[PDB]
């Protein structure tokens, strides 16, 4: 169900 | 059969303030579907990808690169955590250097 995602740092 | 070949790269976290930044973004994680991943050799591969580096930033003087796998941090493991486990890992406030593992070639 959760996608494949970023997250800046 | 995979063997990969892992090198090191320490960035110097920069400090704007109460603002700690690392200039790079990440994506992945075992909660993640891994089907979704845009560098993947394995699009079973749940561990943690560099997505981008930021121009000017510390990651970038560093020698990060989209595309490399993190493979740990000061230490821990980051094969196989979560996506907030592996940001919380790279977002310790008392640290100002943080050294990794990441590979972005393998062995072949």
């Amino acid at each position: 169900q959760l996608a494949w995602f970023d997250t800046d740092l | 059969p995979v063997t990969a070949v892992v090198q090191r790269v320490e960035i110097h976290k920069l400090r704007q303030g109460e603002n700690l930044i690392l200039g790079f973004s990440i994506g992945g994680g075992i909660d993640q579907d891994p089907s979704q991943n845009p560098f993947s050799e394995d699009k079973t591969d749940k561990g943690i990808y560099v997505t981008r580096v930021s121009e000017g930033g510390p990651a970038e003087i560093a020698g990060l690169q989209i595309g490399d796998k993190i493979m740990q941090v000061n230490g821990w493991d980051m094969t196989m955590v979560t996506h907030d486990q592996a940001r919380k890992r790279l977002t310790k406030r008392s640290e100002e250097v943080v050294r990794l593992l990441v590979t972005r070639q393998s062995l072949q």
